[PDB]
């Protein structure tokens, strides 16, 4: 992805803005909140995933040639960035947890 | 039409042009180096700080007097040919304008390349009305395009096919009114940039699947309708067909960059033919352009020495 | 949705979505962690290894019960990346859960 990024200045320097002017919000890119529910314990807690679509070509016709391939990148890039998005917050949720769990363990099993 | 200025002129700049050791040097000479190379070479009369965004910069405006100059002379056949230069900068921001305007982003981020308007007027253009009254605002200086895009409102001012028709039809304007200048190196240069254009059309809207000459612009010499259609619609066996022209280097590659890459080099080699035609345009192309892929090839360079990346990934790609 | 590096790597983020604004304006993001709250249809905010993705307690000073994105860790652009990678996987399970 940064391949690109870098390289497509090759003179689009200040082109990135006018690509982002003369096309963005071409393919869906805010809004895709899932809030969802699975165990939680004492007082409730939400996680979610957000997706909805949000990367290729939405240009018209062919225009500059790095623009497509680093709208290419997005991708392959904001679909990546879900998957750590989701599954990193519900391994620390289910973290705290599996922590909590030991913890009554414990006063239970040498308090009580 | 005036060779006497313009050709004293175009012989004295072309001497500041690196050194090609310079830039085997720049690649191993890191981001404070790098900086204290460019400083020392004559666009370093506009370091002015010391950064990345310091080179882009510098770059602007050095080039700005010294291509930008062109246009801004008279009006003889060369001075014409460079208009098209200051012209495709221009697109670009029209473009930018048309999506920005209609969208509601602020004219303040759109930043103004060298153009044949002058800054304020396209600060009025903005500012002037519909698609209609902001051609209006550029009818005024003399430009094919006011007029082209004026013909393409009548037809409808949907935003997303003006922006269509504004990449289709400024270049098939561009096409008829450049073959009136009348000589064959302007023309081969032209017809070359057309083959290339096709192309990468085909490869990149690749699967969108509709017809050649649904997205075909007029000009052809290698690149035709037909392997137009082949490609778009998936088949690789056209880059084998560009064996037997001058394009010889597509068979052999198949990637976008690599596609890229080669004809770059290739445009790059048309240009130099033109240092046996002082007094016809093939120095001015060579020259103008030259400038160009020095400026590509600065800023570049300028990346992998702040970034500190792989070198063998960037030595490459800004050789032929 | 949203997220932050610096203007000058940013740029790629602006292209497709993400609708990104700057990492070097503050040294805090606090500012711009409440100017996200604003509107909150962002569900998603990363950040650079160029802050640290530990000192959240500021997303709890505001969010306060009410989850809103998890801070990400992105890294200002590889050049290396790997190495501490499986390093980030390894110094998270000894402080959570249980050390080794």
């Amino acid at each position: 992805a940064k391949e690109a990024y870098a390289a497509l200045l090759l003179a689009q320097a200040f082109d990135g803005p006018e690509v982002v002017a003369g096309a963005a919000l071409g393919v869906p890119p805010l809004e895709g909140v899932e809030a969802e529910v699975e165990n939680v314990w004492g007082s409730k807690v939400p996680r979610l995933k957000a997706t909805f679509p949000d990367g290729a070509l939405l240009s018209p016709v062919g225009t500059p040639a790095y623009t497509l391939e680093a709208s290419r990148a997005f991708r392959r890039y904001a679909e990546a960035l879900i998957r750590v998005a989701n599954t990193e917050t519900r391994l620390k949720k289910i973290g705290e947890e599996i922590k909590k769990t030991t913890r009554r363990v414990n006063a239970l099993e040498q308090v009580v | 039409d005036d060779f006497a200025y313009l050709n004293a002129r175009v012989r004295v700049r072309r001497g500041t042009l690196l050194k090609e050791s310079f830039f085997q040097e720049a690649l191993d000479l890191s981001f404070a180096d790098f900086l204290r190379l460019l400083s020392e070479t004559v666009y370093g009369g506009e370091l002015a700080g010391q950064g990345l965004p310091d080179v882009d910069r510098a770059v602007l405006r050095t080039q700005a007097k010294l291509v930008g100059d062109l246009p801004r002379l008279v009006t003889g056949e060369a001075r014409e040919a460079v208009r098209l230069l200051l012209l495709r900068n221009d697109l670009h921001n029209l473009q930018a304008l048309l999506r920005a305007k209609a969208t509601g982003r602020p004219f303040e981020e759109v930043l103004l390349l060298p153009g044949t308007l002058r800054e304020e007027v396209w600060r009025q253009a903005y500012e002037a009305q519909d698609p209609a009254g902001m051609a209006q605002v550029l009818a005024v200086p003399g430009h094919p395009l006011a007029r082209a895009l004026r013909a393409v409102l009548r037809e409808t001012q949907d935003l997303a096919r003006v922006e269509a028709l504004l990449a289709k039809r400024f270049f098939e304007d561009v096409a008829k009114a450049a073959k009136g200048l009348d000589q064959p190196a302007l023309r081969d240069y032209l017809a070359l940039e057309v083959d290339a254009e096709n192309l990468r059309t085909a490869f990149k809207l690749q699967g969108s699947g509709l017809a050649p000459d649904a997205f075909f612009l007029k000009g052809g010499r290698f690149v035709d309708r037909v392997r137009f259609a082949r490609l778009m619609e998936g088949d690789y066996a056209v880059l084998d067909e560009l064996s037997g022209t001058p394009f010889s280097g597509l068979s052999g590659v198949r990637d976008l960059k690599a596609l890229e890459r080669g004809l770059r080099c290739v445009l790059l080699k048309e240009a130099k033919k033109g240092v046996q035609d002082p007094l016809g345009v093939g120095l001015v192309l060579a020259y103008v352009k030259e400038r160009e892929w020095e400026a590509v090839r600065l800023r570049l360079l300028a990346r992998r020495a702040y970034f500190g990346l792989p070198r063998a990934q960037v030595e490459e790609e800004v050789v032929c | 949705m949203a997220v932050i590096a610096d203007p000058e790597t940013a740029q790629g983020f602006r292209l497709a979505g993400l609708e990104g604004y700057g990492a070097s304006s503050a040294e805090e993001a606090q500012s711009l962690l409440e100017t996200l709250v604003e509107r909150g249809g962002y569900a998603l905010v990363a950040v650079d290894e160029a802050l640290l993705p530990d000192p959240e307690r500021a997303v709890e000073r505001l969010m306060r019960g009410r989850d809103l994105p998890v801070l990400l860790p992105i890294a200002g652009l590889k050049e290396a990346f790997q190495g501490h990678d499986v390093e980030g996987y390894m110094r998270e399970l000894v402080r959570k859960t249980i050390g080794f």
